[PDB]
């Protein structure tokens, strides 16, 4: 109901893909401390579904959690205290462009090569 | 003003509802003024399930 054709780009009715389905790697989510501080905080439940919906095909190897686990910890750290430690025992190592660093509470401030 | 709700269609319906004032009509501008006709089909290309569809409906319409 909220697509927004322009021009050439016209579009029809998305439907879902109709195709159906053990890495159970992120049932961490409700088991690990490093998540556990978050559960009085948004619950892992639906996440746990999202699990569940990606590990059906989650076409690949060692991925099939990580994108559930950075979502919970994001959500997390935005409705508050900020899970340290996480992603040092099977996340996928938020992927950046060099000199690999993915750390929680970096600042945005970010001292960097040319600044006053 | 249904283009600002689509902002996107913006470009298509201000570059589309303007053959009505070029010059393939400008042999009916003088017996009919095409102001409230550009006026629709503006609302309607921007406001419409199918742009292109509507974008027909009008200029047909002031044909």
């Amino acid at each position: 109901s909220w697509a927004l054709s322009s021009g050439e780009q016209w579009c029809e009715r998305a439907s879902p893909p109709s195709s159906s389905c053990l890495w159970e790697q992120c049932q961490l989510l409700k088991s690990t401390s490093v998540f556990a501080r978050c559960h009085p905080l948004v619950d892992p439940e639906p996440f746990v579904a999202l699990c569940e919906k990606t590990l059906c095909e989650c076409a690949g190897g060692l991925e099939c959690a990580c994108p559930a686990l950075l979502e919970y910890a994001r959500t997390c750290a935005q409705e508050g205290m900020v899970l340290y430690g996480w992603t040092d025992h099977s996340a996928c190592s938020p992927v950046c462009p060099a000199g690999m660093e993915y750390r929680q509470c970096v600042s945005p401030c970010a001292r960097t090569c040319q600044s006053l | 003003d249904p283009c600002a709700l689509n902002p996107r269609m913006t470009r298509f319906s201000e570059e589309a509802c303007a053959v009505l004032t070029s010059p393939t009509f400008e042999a009916c501008h003088r017996a009919v003024s095409p102001l409230p006709y550009l006026r629709n089909c503006r609302y309607d290309v921007c406001s419409c399930s199918d742009g292109r569809e509507c974008l027909c409906g009008a200029l047909a319409s002031y044909a």
